[PDB]
């Protein structure tokens, strides 16, 4: 709780007043936004689950985020980031994105997925780059860390993505709290980092929804790719250790493509339909190896030309 | 060095298990 009708009338005020500070701007009026900031109810704790964090289960709630940051300062950003990270558990998009909760999504569910992921994720790259200190990202990295089972967010899409946005801010921010906070993160995710990799099943049902043969997975490294890069050599081996089963099942389904090619390529007739099919498996051939080298690079490995060996 | 660091991942991600 809650209820429905209580949030729906929430968007529907929030709406109105986001609506009167874009008029008053355009008409070169003087805006006054705490109105707006009242109506979003953040700073509140009278419900179970917070009315903001019930309103983003709701696509009408999702699409208004880009047009209330522009009527925000820098803190009230900050307030709606630590609510987002501190309930990310009991966020709904999470629950829908996580293969464990949601092994089989309706591709409504996958679309409502993917309007979260290309607007919060765009919101928090943009406030998290220009400009947050420091100090602030190392809160939202430990607000996200006490106040949620971190391998099941792991297991979301959105959230394996939002802790990639942290660590590679956190690697890029200093040029040795961060080494006490990655630490803390490694802890929670340590005999668990495979848990990222969805199940056959669930990637198998994830293709039929959207017609495709190959499913993209180049967050799952990238995420690897950060976790490495900000890791000395004990975090590493462990990546390696807990992962190697993921790499060379990669490899596997990149030679698989590479054979396939080949086999393709000899043949003496080739219509615009054979050329379409060898160009898919050049392009899903080479997409492989370049997501597993994102993380391997970064440890000085590399994949090439069928093995993989010390980066030259 | 950095070397040595990527010489001992090799040998343990080339490790059957
Ligand atoms: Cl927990
Ligand atoms: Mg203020």
């Amino acid at each position: 709780s809650g209820g429905k009708k209580f949030i729906l009338e929430l968007i529907e005020t929030v709406y109105e007043e986001i609506l009167d500070l874009e008029a008053n701007l355009r008409n070169g009026q003087q805006t006054d936004s705490t109105a707006m900031w009242e109506a979003l109810h953040i700073d509140d704790s009278s419900y179970d689950v917070n009315p903001f964090i019930s309103m983003l289960s709701f696509d009408k709630g999702i699409k208004i985020m880009p047009r209330i940051f522009n009527f925000l300062d820098k803190q009230q950003k900050l307030k709606i980031l630590q609510k987002i990270f501190n309930e990310l558990s009991h966020l709904q998009i999470i629950i829908l994105s996580s293969y464990k909760t949601t092994p089989k999504p309706t591709l409504t569910q996958l679309k409502k997925v993917d309007l979260f992921q290309m607007i919060i994720l765009k919101i928090i790259v943009s406030f998290l780059s220009n400009n947050s200190n420091f100090i602030e990202i190392m809160g939202l990295l430990l607000q996200l860390i006490r106040n949620n089972n971190v391998s099941f967010l792991t297991t979301s899409k959105i959230g394996l993505n939002l802790i990639t946005i942290l660590i590679s801010r956190a690697a890029l921010i200093k040029q040795s709290t961060w080494n006490e906070i990655y630490d803390k993160l490694f802890t929670s995710l340590e005999s668990k980092i495979q848990l990222i990799f969805p199940p056959r099943e669930y990637n198998d049902h994830i293709m039929r929804l959207q017609n495709d043969k190959f499913m993209d997975e180049a967050y799952i490294w990238a995420f690897l790719a950060s976790l490495a890069a900000s890791g000395k050599l004990n975090h590493q081996r462990i990546i390696i250790d807990e992962v190697r089963d993921e790499i060379f099942a990669t490899i596997n389904e990149a030679e698989t493509l590479q054979k396939k090619e080949k086999e393709l390529s000899v043949l003496p007739q080739r219509s615009q339909e054979l050329d379409t099919e060898l160009k898919s498996i050049i392009y899903n051939k080479e997409k492989l190896y370049q997501d597993l080298n994102l993380f391997l690079n970064v440890m000085g490995l590399v994949y090439r030309d069928g093995e993989i060996s010390e980066l030259k | 060095t950095a070397h040595s660091n990527s010489q001992a991942l090799l040998d343990l991600l080339k490790k059957p298990t």
